């Protein structure tokens, strides 16, 4: 709280985050569409 | 070493140096504690505990790690006052901490 | 609530002067060896008969 | 935790761990990949020890 004050290769950073996490929205609801192998494979 | 490396990779992603002293912090001052427990106890400097030490410097930091990415991140999005922001974060990220 | 500190730094800050300081006192008396006292106990004993 | 809360407050459960997991996913590859640094020093070591 004391420390902090209001407000190129860190906005390529978080524009890959951004990416990364879309992707994994939609990866994330495939593998839910696909239950039971995922049991499978878990086993 | 270690250190270090845990520090980098911290800053790598919150991108501002401020954010990344905080975490930092915390592990000197466990680790000296560590070492007053150990004098209580009578354990000894071995070689054993320095390398269950530079295990733990990773783990050391995450409870700070969550709660600095937590405000950040509200902070960033709501864009409410510093303070009540973080006190508001806390609130949030006390129970998965603590467990 | 768990907000005390937060409210004054002062305490917080003083606590980790204090967890600091009796660290660092701490550090030098410590004994150092490359390994504790792992290996189990043994006792001689030596009895001659000329 | 997440997921469990998001259902506390109704939200259906596939859809409260699908967004529990979006937005939990920074903090666990921040301490995944912290400790993974810490461990690095060891793996890749030239000395006696």
């Amino acid at each position: 709280a004391t420390i902090l004050k209001p407000i190129g290769f860190f906005a390529w950073f978080d524009r890959s985050f951004d990416k990364v996490t879309k992707k994994y929205e939609l990866m994330l609801l495939k593998i839910i569409k696909h239950t039971v192998p995922m049991m499978v494979i878990f086993l | 070493e270690a250190m270090v490396l845990v520090f980098i990779v911290m800053y790598l992603f919150l991108h501002n140096v401020r954010y990344t002293l905080i975490p930092a912090i915390v592990a000197p001052i466990a680790l000296l504690g560590t070492f007053t427990v150990m004098l209580l106890a009578g354990f000894s400097i071995n070689v054993l505990t320095m390398f269950g030490m530079v295990l733990a410097i990773g783990i050391i930091v995450d409870d700070a790690i969550v709660v600095v990415e937590n405000v950040e991140r509200i902070m960033a999005t709501e864009g409410l006052s510093p303070k009540d922001a973080t006190s508001k974060a806390m609130k949030e990220i006390t129970s998965p901490i603590i467990g | 609530m768990s907000q005390f500190f937060i409210r004054r730094p002062v305490f917080a800050w003083v606590i980790a002067i204090f967890i600091i300081i009796f660290g660092l006192l701490s550090i030098p008396k410590l004994p150092i060896a490359r390994f504790p006292s792992v290996a189990p106990p043994q006792v001689n004993i030596s009895a001659t008969y000329p | 935790e997440f997921a469990k809360m998001l259902k506390e407050e109704g939200m259906s459960l596939i859809e409260a761990t699908v967004a529990a997991a979006k937005l939990r996913l920074r903090p666990i590859l921040m301490t995944s990949l912290a400790f993974t640094c810490g461990v690095i020093p060891l793996v890749i070591a030239t000395g006696a020890s």
